RNA sequence: UGAAGAGUUUGAUCAUGGCUCAGAUUGAACGCUGGCGGCAGGCCUAACACAUGCAAGUCGAACGGUAACAGGAAGAAGCUUGCUUCUUUGCUGACGAGUGGCGGACGGGUGAGUAAUGUCUGGGAAACUGCCUGAUGGAGGGGGAUAACUACUGGAAACGGUAGCUAAUACCGCAUAACGUCGCAAGACCAAAGAGGGGGACCUUCGGGCCUCUUGCCAUCGGAUGUGCCCAGAUGGGAUUAGCUAGUAGGUGGGGUAACGGCUCACCUAGGCGACGAUCCCUAGCUGGUCUGAGAGGAUGACCAGCCACACUGGAACUGAGACACGGUCCAGACUCCUACGGGAGGCAGCAGUGGGGAAUAUUGCACAAUGGGCGCAAGCCUGAUGCAGCCAUGCCGCGUGUAUGAAGAAGGCCUUCGGGUUGUAAAGUACUUUCAGCGGGGAGGAAGGGAGUAAAGUUAAUACCUUUGCUCAUUGACGUUACCCGCAGAAGAAGCACCGGCUAACUCCGUGCCAGCAGCCGCGGUAAUACGGAGGGUGCAAGCGUUAAUCGGAAUUACUGGGCGUAAAGCGCACGCAGGCGGUUUGUUAAGUCAGAUGUGAAAUCCCCGGGCUCAACCUGGGAACUGCAUCUGAUACUGGCAAG
């Protein structure tokens, strides 16, 4: 209805373009450590894992998605690759 | 909201002589008391128990001019207060301002005082009234203001009730304005006719 | 500890998780009467080391699965 | 960002207030942590018509209570 | 500091019982009558459909801006030779739209849904918290574009797509790294911003660094405050609903949320709840309290206040500190609306109104002046929340509609046994006063702030600025031709309504004659009606009175305090008994039952007692007591209860 809400809504969409593509950009980053560990590997999983621990707290911070979500994957996918190999 | 049109056939109905006509010959039957309270006049009142209670109800109402709605909040307040219940609702009817004005000298009758205090003219202890239930607490001085103080009426109203009993419970400045409520009226000094125990028994249901 | 709310074993049929009723007075509100009531929960324990029909010390703890937010501290009953 | 501001019992144009250290997003006198002191301005030698027992204040300014502007009036218009 | 009953079964009576009545109260409607003022109240029914106005905007002290206004500059000029006609100038105040920031997630309105982790009390840990607050520390450098606009082109509108051009606190990198996150350690990794004010020096392309103040911005640890989550107790009817349940119940695991979690997906285990009432259908929002009752107890949840639930009907989510989002988006439909037929707009359970169903419930009100809110450096904007005014006896508490005196006990009305009586001191006539309304004139407080000046020990350039304190002027109300006080008329504008056999306070006559009619029960009317209809007189109440509807009370008539059952309704036809309820007798002992003592806590407002303020009272109000409660420590062992011994 009519407001001044198209500021705000459009905005949305505007926030809605532009962040849900950057988290596929985190997720492309938690598939290959997820294929690593499947992979049998544990020195390349060092490499993706130590990769995307800049790339996980960029986009948690400041951006998108945010408050220790991100900061427990350092412990439970840490906790994963110590009792593989 | 009182009772307007006649005056001493009430007193016919109730039996002994209420003060609303007083002072001049009509306390011997200037309308025949106990002779016509109406068509069928003097007649045989065959009395019941119910009739015995709600004579007195409307004996000390209409001694005084005050409606059912206001009576019973006397008679509500009379429960809260200390002590006993009736001697406490005689209390707060002689405290009641048309009443000290009425005894302390002033007008001929309630009924004149009344619409002295409804015409400006009656001043409690400094401060101007003109609501016929400000309920008086000791010590206070009755006053009327400078403007209505020698009209017609006040100077031959002293005279009147100087012949009855000068009660103990205030004291009063024949000569000018002053008063004081004194301390409380008890029973020994009331009516002494008026049944206490047939008002209390009344609105107890 | 909070009252250690003395109680019994009802029932093990669960893996490492019991049942626990708990006798307790009380004044019937309106009557005047006291009726023994009892209620019924669940309760955490690892060990199996309380058997059906034992008497159980119970303080609360995190909510761990549905319908179970107790665990035991001791046991002071053999069956 | 909670606050001090006045509630309203009065009559109709007979204000009374409340002194009320209460939240900022609720109700217009509907809600507060807690009541202390109170307001009138209809004193005229009535009696006091302030009365605030100040050191609780001096609590909650210790807490970080931002105040509003008529309790800011009887700050000074109490010594 | 508190407790009343009476009428009717029968020819009479003692009992048993019902039905009915006296009381108190309402969000009330209807009938009749109606003068004022204060306080509070006013779609309970279709949560059914909604004309039209309005109910969320703000910061130029983030940004390019310049389309509008207003001040100027510059030039052309009304030449009006100095008074002002225009254009360049974003030059500035200031500002429409668009970027950006915060807030629209509160305030509000409704009670349709929800018999439940929804509410209410008393406990708990496994987490977040925009703004406000405590302390410490940080706060380097770059880069990519793009609407807006420009020029163009699609559509009927709504709207659509391009290249150009510039910004940021828009965003993307990059430098930096704990008392931070991961990690046992070792290690590894992550962040950002300017903006104004003012100038002491120097410099300066004269932009500005430079100095200072204010203030944001970053990270962490606290403190509050708000919100998610858990536990136990307590919360409607129906056992002519007794079985229910597989993601169900539990455990390793991964995965998942801010957080524990069956919150989800594979795997194993086979459970879980239930007569102390599960699933089921029906009905309902819950509490503080209101009403009534002497009390227990009983019906209620409108108003003001707490907490959830819902936004036309079903869904799913995006952003965000916070929503599954009332005046935002999408998916459908449904109505509804509009169309060049291709398409677009719609949501009053916001305030005010219409349709309509209705016994019935109101104005297409005024102001940002108050107190609160939002945005802000304030000014100020905005606010159909609040502050007020009209509407309506709906209710409460006042108040007047005159008071004296006065009979010849008047004409008059009916009664009359024709002796009279009564209305009735009532009226008349003499006395007397104007409350309120009419009408006239002055006339408190609800106003503190703000803005302007001017002073101070402030901190820095010691006097710039700003922050704080005190002083000075001008001030700033919708209500409101206010409350209240004062002035003058002239008894002058101001009395209805039911009942009159019994309960139940008040009675006689005409008319009608088992017809017309009354009525709450008992009942009245078939020629003398204290009951129907009418008239005098009386009663009770009063600006209202009756009637109906609705809850408790009387009802000891669901009885725990407070009943009964041999015949008045009522002892299963009779037996052992399971779960239930209940202990002979002595000692020991524990301390759950209970008693005691405190300490928590029971939100404030109502109820209650002493006290203040409206000329009193309703009403507004200070402090107390009380909130009968639940949880904890200490104490007590007589009763009771589990263990031990007889
Ligand atoms: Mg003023």
């Amino acid at each position: 209805n009519i407001k001044s809400a198209k500021k705000r809504a459009i905005q949305s969409e505007k926030a809605r373009k532009h962040n849900a593509s950057r988290r596929s950009m985190m997720r492309t980053f938690i598939k290959k450590v997820y294929a690593a560990i499947e992979a049998g590997d544990k020195a390349a999983a060092q490499k993706a894992f130590n990769e995307m621990q800049p790339i996980v707290d960029r986009q948690a911070a400041k951006g998108l998605i945010h408050k220790n979500k991100a900061a427990r994957h350092k412990a439970n996918l840490t906790a994963q690759i110590n009792k593989l190999a | 909201a009182r009772y307007l049109g006649p005056k001493l056939k009430l007193s016919r109905r109730e039996g002994t002589d209420l003060f609303l006509k007083s002072g001049v010959r009509a306390i011997d039957t200037k309308c025949k008391i106990e002779q016509a309270p109406g068509q069928h006049g003097a007649r045989k009142p065959r009395l019941s128990d119910y009739g015995v209670q709600l004579r007195e109800k409307q004996k000390v109402r209409r001694i005084y001019g005050v409606l059912e709605r206001q009576f019973r909040n006397y008679y509500k307040e009379a429960a809260r207060l200390k002590g006993n219940t009736g001697e406490n609702l005689l209390a707060l009817l002689e405290g009641r301002l048309d009443n000290v004005v009425y005894r302390m000298g002033f007008g001929a009758t309630r009924a004149e005082a009344r619409q002295l205090v409804s015409h400006k003219a009656i001043m409690v202890n400094g401060r101007v009234v003109n609501i016929a239930s400000y309920q008086v607490s000791p010590n206070d001085v009755v006053s009327i203001r400078e403007k209505a103080k020698k009209q017609s009426r006040v100077k031959a109203a002293l005279e009147l009730a100087e012949q009855r009993e000068k009660p103990t419970w205030l004291e009063v400045d024949a000569g000018k304005m002053e008063g004081t409520f004194k301390r409380k009226p008890e029973r020994s000094d009331l009516s002494a006719d008026i049944n206490e125990h047939l008002i209390v028994e009344l609105y107890s249901k | 500890k909070i009252r250690t709310l003395q109680g019994r074993v009802v029932s093990d049929k669960m893996e490492k998780s019991i049942v626990v009723a708990i006798e307790r007075f009380v004044k019937h509100p309106i009557y005047g009467k006291f009726i023994k009531r009892t209620t019924k929960l669940h309760v955490h324990d690892e060990n199996n080391e309380c058997g059906i029909g034992d008497v159980v010390e119970i303080r609360e703890c995190r909510p761990l699965s549905k319908t179970k937010s107790w665990t035991l501290v001791r046991v002071v009953e053999k069956a | 960002m909670v606050t001090i501001r006045l509630a309203r019992h009065g009559a109709k144009k007979r204000p009374f207030y409340q002194v009320v250290v209460a939240d900022s997003r609720n109700a217009r006198n509907g809600r507060f942590i807690e009541r202390v002191g109170f307001f009138n301005p209809i004193a005229s030698e009535k009696e006091e018509g302030t009365r605030l027992d100040l050191d609780r204040i001096a609590h909650w300014v210790g807490q970080g209570a931002t105040i509003s502007d008529r309790v800011a009036a009887l700050i000074k218009e109490v010594n």
